[PDB]
């Protein structure tokens, strides 16, 4: 992806902030519940029955935790983002078939988080480069179906 | 289609917004020009530099819109069909647009109402704005 | 949200299935699961071989809630309330599915009824079932 | 690559039974008028009021005709779809902006028109092996997304 120097400035700024114990779990949790198809692929988590029991599913918070580290490498790797998820994308596509609308649907479920998060420091021009990051993340994860 | 719960939990969150509709939906517009800029091919006679007069009367254009969505939540083919007829026949607009500043409009709701934006009101909310974008890009008359 | 015209080219359209509804709606499932494979992995108990008895029985089904779906155009959510409960609550199919499905069933009505498949009614048909598909992947209960 | 084949068999087998002076424009007709928001992206191409008006409409035909000749570029060389709508893809992606998504639908709105055409004869195997057709174009034309 290709971002601006006064972008990448404010991106590294507000990641730096992110609670890592938690954003990624609410990540992947608000997925899960307002996709709930999604849960399909994760029937070995347990109680995914309430919306509750999702945000509150500890193997939820570990694996939305995992995804968090998977961002923190992709933001520290923009330059070979199809490299450093190369393979992530063999896992995410010829194994488990996700569907790459899905995983749009979580870069801008995590957009929806930091904003939660974050409040009015998440400025319009941080979402735009928010916006790019997740693009190129999730594009990269479907890379192999490409 | 919308649970009964959904309508609450829509009724409830966007009751919040109140006096803030203008510059929500002026912010969410915002979002969406800077975020996806070929979503300003569809405004084209517009200023859409920061701080513009005309996006921030547009928004407050699209906030009432949407609140009137929520008052007929329940008749929302009869109430829109004026915007469906603008969206649908006249600027034909690409149903991938809606979707991004449906989001764009999530975001501002997480960014200004913290306390609201719950995962199962967030889960309304999207249904919500999905079922809005439906009808604005759906010819039915 | 479908026009008087697309109410009435879906049950013109459908109402030409007749009796063949059973057969089409097999021929629909069998076009999914070997052009998309992925959607086999929904019916992991089935017997999913070429011809077997229970996809025809199953298409079967499918075929007869479309025709239901086609006597309550108007009010699909309640008719519909019980395939919305175990293709959203349980099985938590994913919307992309559908739009397999829907798509494999034009596919056939297209093979077997040439002069009724006309851009309009085509156009009509697919409205149609996205509007099905969008009421059973959703949770309104 | 994918294709096996068996598959290529059966796609050089029926497409040497197309009409290529009529296919083009009836699945772009139709996508016209199946997805009206299509018709934005064509707004010198005159009366597009009606379903009976597109489908009749000249220059919707004539641009059907190329649009198929690119199909059929597409056909003659299947191991690189990429390369063979790489221009394509530019213009697309780059210059008109036609989202992905659209890509997908006329690949589906062709398969539909081709089923409408050879009837019966359009087997389940023969719609399969043309499935990855359409979805091979459609990633080759989105290629500059990614
Ligand atoms: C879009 C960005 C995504 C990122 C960055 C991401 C990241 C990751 C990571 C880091 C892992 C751990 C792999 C390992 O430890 O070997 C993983 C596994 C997994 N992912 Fe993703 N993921 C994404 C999207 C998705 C989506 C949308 C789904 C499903 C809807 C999904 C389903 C899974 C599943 C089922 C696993 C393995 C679970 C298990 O081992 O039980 N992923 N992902
Ligand atoms: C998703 C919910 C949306 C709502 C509630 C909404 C609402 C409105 C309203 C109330 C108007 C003014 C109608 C009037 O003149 O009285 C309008 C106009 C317009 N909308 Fe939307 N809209 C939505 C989505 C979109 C999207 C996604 C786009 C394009 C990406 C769009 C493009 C336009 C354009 C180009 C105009 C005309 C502006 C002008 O020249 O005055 N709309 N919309
Ligand atoms: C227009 C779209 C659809 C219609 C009208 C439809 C209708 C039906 C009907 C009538 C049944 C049987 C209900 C019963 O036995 O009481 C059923 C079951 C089922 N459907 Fe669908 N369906 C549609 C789409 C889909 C899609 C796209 C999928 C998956 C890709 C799917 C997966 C299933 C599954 C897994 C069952 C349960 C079968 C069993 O376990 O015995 N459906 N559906
Ligand atoms: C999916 C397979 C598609 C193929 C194989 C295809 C093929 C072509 C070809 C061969 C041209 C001629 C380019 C030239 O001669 O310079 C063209 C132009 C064009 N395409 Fe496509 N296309 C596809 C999809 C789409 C879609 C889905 C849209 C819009 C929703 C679209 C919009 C256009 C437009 C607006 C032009 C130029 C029209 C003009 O000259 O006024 N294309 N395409
Ligand atoms: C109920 C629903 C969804 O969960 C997602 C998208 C559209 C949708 O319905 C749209 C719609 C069409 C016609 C009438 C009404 C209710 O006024 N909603
Ligand atoms: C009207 C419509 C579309 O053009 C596309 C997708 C969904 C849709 O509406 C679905 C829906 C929701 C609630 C009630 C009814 C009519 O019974 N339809």
């Amino acid at each position: 992806v290709h971002l601006t120097p006064e972008e990448k400035s404010a991106v590294t700024a507000l990641w730096g902030k992110v609670n890592v114990d938690e954003v990624g779990g609410e990540a992947l949790g608000r997925l899960l519940v307002v996709y709930p198809w999604t849960q399909r692929f994760f029937e070995s988590f347990g109680d995914l029955s309430t919306p509750d029991a999702v945000m509150g599913n500890p193997k939820v918070k570990a694996h939305g935790k995992k995804v968090l580290g998977a961002f923190s490498d992709g933001l520290a790797h923009l330059d070979n983002l199809k490299g450093t998820f190369a393979t992530l994308s063999e896992l995410h596509c010829d194994k488990l078939h996700v569907d790459p609308e899905n995983f749009r649907l979580l870069g801008n479920v995590l957009v929806c988080v930091l904003a939660h998060h974050f409040g009015k420091e998440f400025t319009p021009p941080v979402q735009a480069a928010y916006q790019k990051v997740v693009a190129g993340v999730a594009n990269a994860l479907a890379h192999k179906y490409h | 289609v919308l649970s009964p719960a959904d309508k609450t939990n829509v009724k409830a969150a966007w009751g919040k917004v109140g006096a803030h509709a203008g510059e929500y939906g002026a912010e969410a517009l915002e979002r969406m020009f800077l975020s996806f800029p070929t979503t300003k091919t569809y405004f084209p006679h517009f200023d859409l530099s920061h701080g513009s007069a005309q996006v921030k009367g547009h928004g407050k254009k699209v906030a009432d819109a949407l609140t009137n969505a929520v008052a007929h939540v329940d008749d929302m083919p009869n109430a829109l069909s004026a915007l469906s007829d603008l969206h649908a026949h006249k600027l034909r607009v690409d149903p991938v647009n809606f979707k991004l500043l449906s989001h764009c409009l999530l975001v501002t709701l997480a960014a200004h109402l913290p306390a609201e934006f719950t995962p199962a009101v967030h889960a309304s909310l999207d249904k919500f704005l999905a079922s809005v974008s439906t009808v604005l890009t759906s010819k039915y008359r």
